[PDB]
RNA sequence: ACCCACUCGGCACCUUACGAGAAAUCAAAGUCUUUGGGUUCUGGGGGGAGUAUGGUCGCAAGGCUGAAACUUAAAGGAAUUGACGGAAGGGCACCACCAGGAGUGGAGCCUGCGGCUUAAUUUGACUCAACACGGGGAAACUCACCAGGUCCAGACACAAUAAGGAUUGACAGAUUGAGAGCUCUUUCUUGAUUUUGUGGGUGGUGGUGCAUGGCCGUUCUUAGUUGGUGGAGUGAUUUGUCUGCUUAAUUGCGAUAACGAACGAGACCUUAACCUACUAAAUAGUGGUGCUAGCAUUUGCUGGUUAUCCACUUCUUAGAGGGACUAUCGGUUUCAAGCCGAUGGAAGUUUGAGGCAAUAACAGGUCUGUGAUGCCCUUAGACGUUCUGGGCCGCACGCGCGCUACACUGACGGAGCCAGCGAGUCUAACCUUGGCCGAGAGGUCUUGGUAAUCUUGUGAAACUCCGUCGUGCUGGGGAUAGAGCAUUGUAAUUAUUGCUCUUCAACGAGGAAUUCCUAGUAAGCGCAAGUCAUCAGCUUGCGUUGAUUACGUCCCUGCCCUUUGUACACACC
């Protein structure tokens, strides 16, 4: 499906003297600007990154 | 493939004819006019069109091919 | 005699490489552009050729010595990647086998291919990867073929003819298959649109698919392709991409001069499965209630009523979500990836089935799908086009796909009586309910539907039930043929199809061989759709009934991988 989603083709028949010639063009367009659909291959996997705690301290509460 | 065939005989084309026609009207004694070959009474032939002579027959060319007035 | 240490001198092997090499390799092939220890011998691009000639040795065969003219741009070495093998080792698969199923191969016919025949029987394609294929079911059309008849739709430019008319058409007759003015008789009409020629175009199911595009098929039911940083190598390259294991998978685990990635696989998408949870519905349906029929009556049972009202969304529909991740537990395994079993679960074989699908190869098929196309051909007595008629169906025969059968697990006759995927008429005659008529096929009058609304609950067929028949070519089987009736169409003859009576063939389970297939699958069974005016024994799909037997291996066949040889690289054609 990604297909049908990222890559946009075209063949073109250029006829020239001796015979004719096929153009084939192939476009892959960036999936992340998407705007209107997955932002990404179905392929692509995100790990969110943790933050360096700075833990330990016994107990103590607030007030409010 | 094989090429030509024929037992003769091709078939032509049409004339036309030639003829320097319209002399067929008659200018008297200066200079009365009268028409031979009578005219045609249609209303897509303005009396400019005449009927030929054959036989029984006298025929409006002008209608390309229709109505067939006789006397 | 044996064991240990050492030492001269041998035959060799192992490991490294400081060092050498174009490399393969090499304790010499090292101590060489930082070029000299002593000495012998041979080579100077390839052929011509170890040939000619002379000398010499020999019994001979022949040995030694040994040219040139001429020719030629390479020949040659080592290593690398491919490609290929009638070498070796592993794998994988019902287009392989095992265990079996259902068959085809034998018959009748249907249908394609060959062949023959023919005026013509248009044509492409011939192992898997040609032969119910070209959506190719051809009565005209299609149509390309054959017998013949018209027309130009011959742009444009120059020139010629020529308004004293370039050219156009025609009624009747003749002619013609023809109510074609094709041609001819005859004599009007037309008015610069043509006609003649040259040039240039134009069309063409003409040729070339060995000139091409595009598309498609095949390799491939396959698992392969690449780049960064590091390692090896002068280099092309290699390693990464690998012994093993594992997977449907270069799928992973693991080993590891590699580490970490990208294409392809996977993911993804579509469809089939689960939602008494969510949003709803007179084009889906349920419960209640009114109105109402039948039977029972003691409340009951079974129906009717596109709106008489009320409520709901279980069933139907389709939006949004949710769900499964081989989960839990266990056995096995390098307790690795994984495989196996039990439980649960709608679902645990990639959940089932598909869509999509890298790099590369082929002189695969297609110029007959294209107003896609180069070149060649042809272009008015046409290979353009159209009209009439025939032909593609022609029948001693060979080959393929099929359909129907040889019956009693059946045929026939009554009766039961249940799907799913579809499709349908506007400037038109498509899908057809209902009513009559008709033995049937059909006819006729009306009708609903541009459709979850009507056809249609598509009341499909196998199937189930009670009967007749009783193993007899029988009432199994329905080829062939006669005679009538209807439908489509302008047209049915070489019988389009449908119906009725009659006729009643081969075939008594099919030699050698050969096809497809593992679960709602095989097989049986119909239906809708494509084609379609009319014609399915074809296809694409669909649901209905529903098994036997594996759950393995490498014997056969096919392919893929490694190792290995190569003088191939236009690559064993
Ligand atoms: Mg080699
Ligand atoms: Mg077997
Ligand atoms: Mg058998
Ligand atoms: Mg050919
Ligand atoms: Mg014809
Ligand atoms: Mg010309
Ligand atoms: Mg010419
Ligand atoms: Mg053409
Ligand atoms: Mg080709
Ligand atoms: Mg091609
Ligand atoms: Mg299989
Ligand atoms: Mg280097
Ligand atoms: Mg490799
Ligand atoms: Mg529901
Ligand atoms: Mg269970
Ligand atoms: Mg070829
Ligand atoms: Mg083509
Ligand atoms: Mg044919
Ligand atoms: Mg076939
Ligand atoms: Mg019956
Ligand atoms: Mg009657
Ligand atoms: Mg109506
Ligand atoms: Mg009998
Ligand atoms: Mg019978
Ligand atoms: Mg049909
Ligand atoms: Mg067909
Ligand atoms: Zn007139």
């Amino acid at each position: 499906q990604p297909v049908n989603d990222f890559i946009d083709t075209a063949t073109r028949h250029v006829l020239m003297r001796q015979g004719v010639l096929g153009i084939k063009v192939k476009i892959m367009r960036d999936p992340a600007k998407s705007r209107t659909g997955p932002k990404a291959l179905p392929d692509a996997v995100t790990i969110i990154e943790p933050k360096e705690e700075e833990p330990i301290l016994a107990p103590s509460v607030k007030d409010y | 493939k094989k090429v030509y065939t024929t037992p003769k005989k091709i078939k032509h084309k049409h004339k036309k004819v030639k003829l320097a026609v319209l002399s067929y009207y008659k200018v008297d004694a200066e200079g009365k006019v009268t028409k031979l070959r009578r005219e045609c009474s249609n209303p897509t032939c303005g009396a400019g069109v005449f009927l030929a002579n054959h036989k029984d027959r006298l025929y409006c060319g002008k209608c390309h091919s229709v109505y067939k007035v006789n006397a």
